[PDB]
């Protein structure tokens, strides 16, 4: 097959696959789901034990058995076929709902050239004298991303039609991956090598603008204080377990593929490294502008509750302007209580209980974190037109890159079978593929977009990557392995391999992955149900509400549809070799 | 006012009063001169004020030139204030926030600039660099089958 | 004024002297106030045209 060139390269697809979405997107949106500092200490523990010796494993078997993801494990034993089947049906899952970001990040990208910024001043109402309802109750950008960009329905079971602007934006973003993929993987190293060297030179410029705005360090004191009260909630580590599994791609069978190309005389060992470290690091770079962009909104936000409070008592009581600050603040609150109880018996239901230390926490919780926070601190700089444009540039770049990666990942096993590139060019493969992705992809743009998305961002990802990289373990160490495998020798030369990857890949991941399994199982099935965060516009705060029937069938189905095509491989083969 | 000029901000002494209760009266006089065509001399001494306090919210009303028991009904009032109140502001250096007169409220000015739909605009012309693109790369695909 | 507002420029009717002399009265109600410590009621009727 197709090879590498000058080697550098190898490990800067490797760090293009890895430095993806999973990154500036999911982890801030994950970090704050469960409370910043309560989901770091689980990310590293993971990390140093669960994230780099699988990694390590995946690259030394795409390397030794020189194939892609089905032929790897189908020369190991037979009765193993199907774990290819499912690593391909993962990644499809996968980049079906992974392009519809790089279509809302093009949307965004589009509307950044007006003026002013249409996420920077709310429409007016029905008689030209105030802003809309949405628009008080909820800041500007809020309104925009659910109700300019989305339309979002208050309920799952209430649908419609499908949406026309966003649906369009998707056709674009896929035309473009389908236009960049056109020089099959074994070629694209122009392409991959751009991604990450541009996206490093535009975080540190949003870590100087960040680390200046007035406010910015109430989110870095509540990004990085640790609560021991979490440290039980199960979903926190178990979303820290598959955040990892995704970030890296150990299952989707792809970094298999990657150090399966590359010629046989690399050092793996210090390509794991070099790429796992990396990866964690830049997470943790993006979860310092994040949260601290995100701080100042916070602060602004508790300055208002401080503002028009002390101007309402201002404008009741009476009082001399100027009079009220923030000491003053509770001066006077006191001393209107003792002096006028006749109407401070009334207003006091009112006076808006907001303290900063839960407009810091509930502020822009949602699959949005990346999009209704870099706002906040682009509707607050000097031109912002240009500098909303790098913005949204890098996350476009970041998601282009890491749809090449799945699209070459599920093109790999489909562009080796003798039977298949016989009778359809290798133009019109990468074609199909596209097209029945795009036409696919066309549930997650109605007016119910968001939950879709919600679901199958939550469940099947995670949840067959989890499943999987427990059985390429007990199949590389107890079935063929250790043995035959550290007999790696002539194949780098690194002599061994150290008695901290025996150990590790042979006796440890595959008791804690089993152990967080059922550590995640014992809560799912005794919650009841589950409940996802609808809009409900007529308040401008999400609410919670269970989920209906066929919703839970489909998160169902795509964990079976996903994990239970080995058992049913294995199947085949015992009933396959009988005459 | 420590609210609209932060700082600079002068003080409120009857000076003050005084150069309000004329400015009305001026924009009462030309109220009565472009709309029912009269010729009526309101002086500073027919805008009577009272509670006057800390807040510095006060209420007024306004009488015929020289007779007391006739009070401008309010509905007149706040249309001459609404003719003139652009021209109020500035006297003061307020900025129509920190004048509120508490019935009056401004409406003026709605949005509708975008003659072309910009985005649309953006969005087409990207889409032709890129099929141009997945057009050509076919044909030298094609050239090297 | 149609040199310095160009347009927008309103026009100077009897109106306008009334306002002129009123601000010119009160200017020099604030100058007797914070000068010479004294309080004198000038009015609208004592600057002469
Ligand atoms: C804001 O806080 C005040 C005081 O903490 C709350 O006032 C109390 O309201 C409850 C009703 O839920 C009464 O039983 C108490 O007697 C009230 N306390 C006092 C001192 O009057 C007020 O309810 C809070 N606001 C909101 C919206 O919950
Ligand atoms: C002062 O204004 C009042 C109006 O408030 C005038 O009173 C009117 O007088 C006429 C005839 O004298 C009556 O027909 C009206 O009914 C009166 N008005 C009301 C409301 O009752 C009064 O004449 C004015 N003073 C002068 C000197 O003209
Ligand atoms: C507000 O606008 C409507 C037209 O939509 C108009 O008919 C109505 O009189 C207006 N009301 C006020 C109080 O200005
Ligand atoms: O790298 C990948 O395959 C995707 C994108 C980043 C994390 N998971
Ligand atoms: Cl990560």
């Amino acid at each position: 097959r197709p090879l590498w060139a000058n080697s550098l390269q190898f490990v800067f697809a490797c760090i293009s696959y890895a430095v993806g979405l999973g990154n500036v997107w999911r982890f801030p949106y994950l970090c704050q789901m469960y409370g910043g500092g309560s989901f770091l200490v689980p990310y590293i523990i993971m990390l140093i034990v669960e994230g780099m010796p699988l990694l390590y494993l995946e690259l030394a078997v795409g390397q030794r058995m020189r194939q892609g993801s089905i032929g790897a494990w189908r020369t190991i034993s037979p009765y193993l076929s199907g774990v290819g089947v499912a690593s391909v049906v993962v990644s499809f899952f996968l980049s079906m709902y992974y392009n519809v970001i790089n279509a809302w990040a093009f949307w965004y990208l589009f509307h950044s050239f007006q003026d002013p910024l249409p996420w920077s001043v709310c429409p007016l109402n029905g008689n030209h004298t105030g802003y809309d309802e949405e628009c008080e109750k909820a800041s500007s950008t809020q309104y925009f991303w659910y109700r300019k960009t989305l339309n979002i329905s208050p309920s799952l079971q209430e649908n419609g039609g499908v949406q026309w602007e966003p649906a369009l934006c998707l056709l674009l973003a896929w035309l473009v991956v389908y236009l960049c993929i056109l020089r099959g993987t074994e070629s694209t190293g122009k392409v991959v090598y751009f991604t990450a060297s541009l996206p490093y030179c535009v975080l540190i410029i949003y870590l100087i603008r960040g680390l200046t705005l007035h406010g910015a360090t109430n989110g870095l004191m509540y990004m990085f204080t640790p609560k021991i009260e979490q440290l039980a909630n199960p979903k926190a580590w178990i979303n820290a377990a598959t955040q990892i599994f995704f970030s890296l791609g150990l299952g989707f069978g792809s970094l298999i593929a990657f150090a399966s190309y590359n010629e046989p005389s690399n050092n793996c060992q210090k390509h794991a490294i070099i790429v796992s470290l990396i990866n964690s690091f830049t997470s943790i770079f993006a979860s310092i502008v994040t949260f601290s962009i995100y701080g100042f909104k916070a602060t602004f936000n508790y300055e208002n509750c401080l503002k028009k409070v002390s101007l309402l008592l201002t404008n009741t009581f009476d009082l001399e302007d100027g009079f009220l600050t923030a000491s003053n603040l509770e001066q006077v609150k006191g001393y209107l209580a003792s002096a006028y109880p006749s109407k401070y018996s009334e207003m006091f239901p009112q006076i808006k209980n907001c303290s900063l230390e839960s407009e810091l926490d509930t502020a822009v919780q949602g699959t949005g974190l990346a999009f209704i926070v870099y706002t906040e601190a682009i509707k607050n700089m000097e031109v912002s037109q240009l500098w909303s444009v790098l913005y949204f540039f890098m996350l476009l770049m970041l998601g282009i890159g890491s749809m090449l990666g799945n699209t070459a990942a599920i093109l790999t096993p489909l562009t080796d079978s003798k039977i298949i590139s016989s009778h359809l060019p290798k133009e019109a493969i990468s074609g199909l593929v596209c097209l029945v992705n795009c036409a696919i992809g066309m549930v997650f743009t109605m007016e119910a977009g968001n939950y879709w998305f919600d679901i199958f961002n939550d469940y099947a990802a995670t949840l067959s990557l989890l499943l999987i990289v427990l059985v390429e373990t007990i199949a590389v160490c107890y079935v063929y392995g250790l043995r035959r495998f550290e007999s790696d020798l002539k194949a780098m030369t690194g002599r061994a391999v150290s008695w901290y990857w025996k150990v590790m890949w042979a006796g440890v991941s595959p008791l804690l992955i089993v152990s967080l399994f059922v550590f995640y199982l014992s809560d799912y099935i005794l919650t009841g149900t589950l409940k996802y965060q609808a809009w409900d516009a007529s308040q401008g705060q999400l609410v919670t509400k269970d989920y209906p029937a066929y919703a839970l069938a489909v998160i169902g189905l795509l964990v079976a549809s996903s994990t239970m095509c080995i058992p049913l491989a294995a199947l085949g083969t015992f009933v396959q070799r009988r005459l | 006012l420590k609210s609209a000029l932060g700082d600079k901000a002068y003080e409120w002494n009857d000076n003050e009063m005084y150069l309000f209760r004329s400015s009305v009266a001026y924009a009462m006089r030309q109220y009565f001169l472009k709309v029912k065509n009269q010729m009526i001399l309101f002086g500073e001494e027919d805008v009577r004020v009272a509670n006057l306090k800390p807040r510095i919210s006060f209420n007024f009303f306004v009488t015929a030139p020289k007779n007391v028991s006739d009070i401008i009904p309010r509905t007149e009032v706040e249309k001459a204030i609404r003719m003139s109140r652009s021209r109020i502001n500035d006297a003061f250096r307020l900025n129509d926030n920190s004048l509120e007169f508490l019935g009056i409220q401004p409406t003026l000015g709605p949005p509708n600039q975008p003659p072309v739909s910009i985005w649309l605009i953006v969005f087409g012309v990207v889409m032709g660099v890129i099929v141009v693109g997945i057009v050509i790369l076919i044909f030298t695909g094609i050239r090297d089958r």
